[PDB]
C-alpha cells in the first residue's frame, strides 16, 4: 500500500487528528497496521508516522494514535535533522531528538526505551542534551536515563551539552551524580568545550561540583584550550582554583589577546595589543629567575622579524597592525606547535586581511605557511590550494607580480597533499569514501586551478623546471577521475567546472598551454576513459571551433604528434571523425 | 459511496483542528454517522476533542 | 524586444518572445532582434532567439547578422548563428575571414595570430573538398594595402 | 579632538556617514575610538555615535561601525528616554527598544550583548516586549538569549 | 497660522519630516507635534497624517496629539 | 578645499541623493573624489553608500 500508507502518514504528520481519526478506526486492523508501522518514501526516511508527529510535537495526535492500536513506543525510524543524517532511535528519543516534552512526557508514562541507543548510541538524554532542552533533561534523569552514556567518539551526554551554552542542563547532570571528567576519544571534557566557547558560567558549575580538573588528550589543559580562543574569562576563573601555574598564565594572556584580532570574527588590537602587554608585564614580574618566551626566528612564509622581547618592545609595533598580530602569533606558533589546527587558522585571516588591503605580496607569502603548518599536521589543504589560485588570479587583475619560488613551493606541497589525498581515499574504507573520492577529485582542479594561473603569470626558469615537476609527478601518478579521465583528460575537456572567482578570466579550458605542458612529461595521450574515449576523442567533441580556435589549432598538432590513433574507437564503437559533430574540428582532425 | 463518507470524516471537521470548533465538531456530528464506523468515529473525535468537549461533541 | 537585447538582460528577451510577440521585428535601420545584440556578446540573448527562430536576415546595409556577429569581434553569437537554420558554406567561410579581419586592426580587438588563425579556418573549408573548389575573387590590388592580391593559398597565407 | 567627537557624534545622531568618515579619514585607530568613544551626555543623558546610530534606526550607519570600524557594543546610554532615562544601554538593547528590526537582526549576526543586564538589570528581551515588535522578539528568540530576565521588581518580559 | 508661525510650521514640517527620516521619531514627532499645535487646519492636516505616518508612529503621535 | 569644501560636495550629492536626480548627485560626488587627498580609500566606503543604480553613474564619472 503507498497511497494508504502515505495518507495515514499525513494523518499524524500534518496534526490533522480527525483523519486519523477515520483512518485507524472505521476501516479493519490488520492493514492499518502496516500503515502506522512506518513509512517509505514520505519525508525521505523510514519512521513511524507517530514518530514523525512526534518530531513536530503532536502530542494530542500520538495520543489518538495509540488509543486505536498501540503502536510500538520502542519502534524505531530515520530522523534526518541537525547533526548530520540520522536513523534515529525510538519516538521518546526522536521526542528528544526533537526536543518537544509534549511527547516525551507521554511516552514515559506510556511505556517506552529510556536508555535506547541510536547510530551514534545516543539516549535520550543525549537527544536532549543535543537540543539542550532542559525540562527533557530533567525527565530522563527522573527516569534514572544512564548519566554517562559515552559516544563512539567517547562523548557523555553531559559533555554534549557543554558543546552549546546551556549553563543549567550541563549543572543538572551534575546535581545528577555526574562529575565533569568523561574523556572523548580525543580526550576531550566538559571543561574544555565550555572553555573553546569561553563559558565562565558553565566551567564554574563544574568549578561547584569540585571533581577534577586536568588536560585533554590533545595536552591542553582548559586555560590553554581557551587560550587559543577569544575569551579570558575562563582563565581568570581558573585563576582562582589557581589552576594557573604562571608559565602557564602568562602564556594565557599572551594568546588570548593575539586570537581577538587574528579572527574573521574577532578583530580588535586594543585588548590583543593590552593582554600582550599585560602578559609581557607578568612575565617581567618574575624579576630574579625570569623566565621568557622560546624565541622563535621569523619564518621565511610568514613575516620577517621574531617576536618581541620587552613587554614596551610591542607598544611601537601596534601602529602597523602587521608587525604585532604576526608578534602575537610567534609566541602562539612556539607553545602549540607545528601542527595545531587552532593556531593555522589565523594564518589565512592574516592573508585574507593582506587580500582585503591589497596586500598580494603579503597575502601570497604568509599564506605558505598554512599550507606548511597543515602539512605538518598531516591533513587536507584542498580549501587552502583553491584559495591560493583565487588570489593567485586576483593578484593579476592588480597586476602584482608572484614570487617563482613562492608559487613553487604552494605547487610542491600541492602534490604532497595530492598524494597524501590520493592517500585519503585508500585510508578510509566506509565512512567518508564518496566524501574522499570527491576530496583527491577536488585537489587535481586545484592544481590545474594552480598550474594554469602559473602560465599565465611570470616564472622564473629554474623554478619552472621545478613546476613541470609536479606535472611530471601527476603524470606517472595518473589520477583516474570517476568518469575515468585523467589529468590531460580534464584539461583537454571543456565541461571541466571552473571556480566562480577571477580564475575564470585565466583559465581558457580546453586548455593550449597546459595540455602542451602535460605531453612533454609522458602524458597518456592513448589513455581510455570510462566510455573509452581517448585524449583525441575528448577534444574533437568540442562543439566550439571558432571562440577558442587558439587552443584547438594548438591542441591538434601538439596531442597528435604525442602518439594518437587517428583510428581510436571508444567503448561505443566510434572513430575520432565520426565523434566530431563539427566540421572545423573534424578538418583539424583529418589534417593531422 | 463510503469514500465520500470517510472524507467527510476527514475534512468535515477541518475547523475544529484549527480552532474553530464551532463550525468543526457540530458538521463532524452527522459526520460521524455518515462513516461506516459511527459509534467508532464519534467516540474517537470525542478523544480528538477535550473530556469535557467529549459530551459536547457527541450531543450535537 | 531589441531594446532589452541591446543590454544584458536575458530574462526581459526570453520572457517578451513567449509574449506572442515576434523576433522578426525589423527597425528601418536594420537590426532585426539580433544585430542589436551583436555588441557585447549577448551569448545567453541569441541562444534564446536561435530556439526562438531568429529568422536571419540582412540589415539596412546588407550585411548579415553573421556578419554582424562578426562585426564586433563576437565569435560566441558567430557559432550561433553559423550552425542555425542554413549552414549557407558561401557565407560560413567568408565570416571567419571577417572575423578574423579586425582580430588584428580593431582597438577593442588586437589578436593578431586570431586573425591568421581565422583565416586559416577559411583557408581549410576552402580547399577541403578537392572538386568543385572555390576561390576568392580577385580584386585588383590597393594601394593603401600595399599591392598584395589577398590570401588565395594557404601557402602563402 | 573634543569637538571632533561632539561633530561625529552629530554626524551619527542624524545619520550622514561621509560626513564622519572623512572627519576620521587618515587617522589611527586611538583618536578614531576616542570619538566613537564620545560616551558624554548630551542633552543631559549619556549618548555615543554608535547607540544613538543603534538608536536612529539607520543600519547603514552600524554596519560601517562594526564591519569597517572598531567599536564595541558594551557601552552606556539611554534605554528609555521619556522619565526612565537609565544607563548600561548595549546598543542592541537600544536598536530593540527603538524598534528597528534590521538594526536589531544586524547586531544579533554581528555579535551583540543579548543577555545584558543594566544597574536595573532589564534586558533587551523585555524592551522589545515594551514596544511590541513581534519580529524582534522572534529573532531573539530564535538566536536564544533567555527567557527569565527580570527587573529588580522581579518584572518579568 | 501665517506670520512667523506660518515660516515656524513648515520648518517644523521639513524638520519633523528629516528626523522622522533619519530615525529620530520621539524628537521628530514632537517637532512635528509642535507644527500641528501651529496649524492652520490641524483638522485636515489629520487626514493626510493618517496615511504619512506608520501606524506604529501615528499612534506614537496620537499619544502626544493632546 | 581638500577637507573644507570637500565636506560640502559629498552633502550637495547627499541631498540629491535624497532627492532623486542622482546623476547631479553623482557630480558633486565625482568632484568630491577628484579632489579627496585619499580617495583610494574610500573605494570600499563608496561603493555600498549608493543604490545599485548610482554605481554606474559613479564609476564611469572618476576617470
Amino acid at each position: 500500500m503507498e497511497g494508504l500508507a502515505g495518507y495515514v502518514y499525513k494523518a499524524a504528520s500534518e496534526g490533522k487528528v480527525l483523519t486519523l481519526a477515520a483512518l485507524l478506526l472505521n476501516r479493519s486492523e490488520s492493514d492499518i497496521r502496516y500503515l502506522l508501522g512506518y513509512v517509505s518514501q514520505q519525508g525521505g526516511q523510514r519512521s513511524t508516522p507517530l514518530i514523525i508527529a512526534a518530531r513536530n510535537g503532536h502530542a494530542k495526535v500520538v495520543r489518538l494514535l495509540l488509543e486505536h492500536y498501540r503502536v510500538q513506543t520502542q519502534q524505531t525510524g530515520t530522523v534526518r535533522f541537525d547533526g548530520y543524517v540520522i536513523d534515529g532511535a525510538t519516538a521518546l528519543w526522536c521526542a528528544a531528538g526533537a526536543g518537544h516534552f509534549e511527547v516525551v512526557k507521554l511516552l514515559v508514562s506510556h511505556g517506552a526505551n529510556v536508555n535506547h541507543t541510536t547510530v551514534t548510541n545516543s539516549t535520550p538524554l543525549r537527544a536532549a542534551c543535543f537540543d539542550g532542552r532542559l525540562d527533557i533533561v530533567k525527565y530522563l534523569v527522573e527516569n534514572n536515563a544512564n548519566i554517562s552514556i559515552a559516544n563512539k567518539y567517547d562523548n557523555t551526554c553531559l559533555m554534549i551539552a557543554a558543546y552549546k551554552g546551556h549553563t543549567d542542563v550541563v549543572r543538572y547532570l551534575l546535581e545528577q551524580r555526574a562529575d565533569p571528567n568523561a574523556k572523548a576519544h580525543c580526550g576531550a571534557t566538559a571543561l574544555h568545550f565550555a572553555a573553546e566557547a569561553g563559558h565562565i558560567d558553565i566551567v564554574k558549575e563544574l568549578i561547584k561540583w569540585r571533581a577534577a580538573i586536568v588536560v585533554n588528550g590533545h595536552g591542553m589543559t582548559p586555560l590553554k584550550v581557551a587560550a587559543e580562543s577569544c575569551k579570558a574569562d575562563v582563565v581568570e576563573l581558573l585563576l582562582s582554583h589557581a589552576d594557573c601555574d604562571r608559565r602557564s598564565r602568562i602564556e594565557a594572556l599572551e594568546l588570548l589577546g593575539a586570537s581577538f584580532a587574528n579572527d574573521r570574527e574577532n578583530y580588535d588590537i586594543i585588548k590583543t595589543y593590552h593582554y600582550l602587554y599585560l602578559a609581557m608585564l607578568e612575565r617581567f614580574q618574575d624579576g630574579d629567575n625570569i623566565l621568557e618566551k622560546e624565541v622563535l626566528p621569523p619564518i621565511h612564509a610568514y613575516g620577517n622579524r621574531t617576536e618581541c622581547r620587552n613587554p614596551q618592545e610591542l607598544e611601537s609595533i601596534r601602529q602597523d597592525r602587521d608587525a604585532l598580530h604576526m608578534e602575537g602569533l610567534i609566541v602562539r606558533e612556539r607553545i602549540l606547535g607545528a601542527d595545531n589546527i587552532d593556531v593555522s587558522h589565523p594564518i589565512i585571516y592574516r592573508g585574507a586581511v593582506y587580500a582585503d588591503n591589497m596586500e598580494f605580496e603579503q597575502c601570497i607569502k604568509l599564506w605558505l605557511h598554512a599550507l606548511h603548518l597543515r602539512q605538518k599536521g598531516n591533513r587536507n589543504t584542498h580549501k587552502d590550494l583553491l584559495r591560493f589560485a583565487q588570489v593567485f588570479s586576483q593578484m593579476i587583475h592588480l597586476n602584482e607580480t608572484v614570487k617563482a619560488p613562492d608559487i613553487e613551493c604552494v605547487l610542491r606541497c600541492s602534490v604532497l597533499e595530492i598524494e597524501q589525498s590520493m592517500n585519503r581515499v585508500k585510508n578510509i574504507s566506509d565512512a567518508d569514501v564518496h566524501n574522499a573520492m570527491d576530496n583527491y577529485e577536488c585537489n587535481l582542479y586545484t592544481f590545474l586551478y594552480l598550474v594554469c594561473i602559473s602560465t599565465k603569470t611570470q616564472c622564473s626558469e629554474e623554478d619552472q623546471c621545478k613546476i613541470n615537476k609536479q606535472i611530471y609527478n601527476l603524470i606517472h601518478l595518473d589520477p583516474r577521475t570517476r568518469e575515468g579521465f585523467t589529468l590531460l583528460h580534464l584539461a583537454v575537456n571543456s565541461n571541466t567546472p571552473v571556480d566562480d572567482f577571477h580564475t575564470n578570466d585565466v583559465c581558457s579550458f580546453p586548455n593550449a598551454l597546459v595540455t602542451k605542458l602535460l605531453l612533454d612529461c609522458g602524458a597518456e595521450v592513448n589513455a581510455v576513459d570510462n566510455e573509452g574515449n581517448s585524449a583525441l576523442h575528448i577534444i574533437v567533441q568540442y562543439n566550439r571551433p571558432i571562440s577558442d580556435f587558439l587552443t584547438l589549432h594548438s591542441i591538434i598538432i601538439s596531442l597528435v604528434e604525442a602518439g594518437a590513433h587517428t583510428d581510436m574507437t571508444n567503448k561505443q564503437n566510434k572513430t575520432p571523425l565520426d565523434k566530431s559533430t563539427t566540421g572545423v574540428s573534424e578538418i583539424l582532425l583529418k589534417t593531422q | 459511496v463510503q469514500k465520500f463518507f470517510l472524507e467527510e470524516i476527514q475534512l468535515g471537521e477541518e475547523l475544529l483542528a484549527q480552532g474553530e470548533y464551532e463550525k468543526g465538531v457540530d458538521h463532524l456530528t452527522n459526520a460521524i454517522a455518515v462513516c461506516g464506523q459511527p459509534q467508532q468515529l464519534l467516540q474517537v473525535l470525542q478523544q480528538t476533542l477535550p473530556p469535557p468537549v467529549f459530551q459536547m461533541l457527541l450531543t450535537k
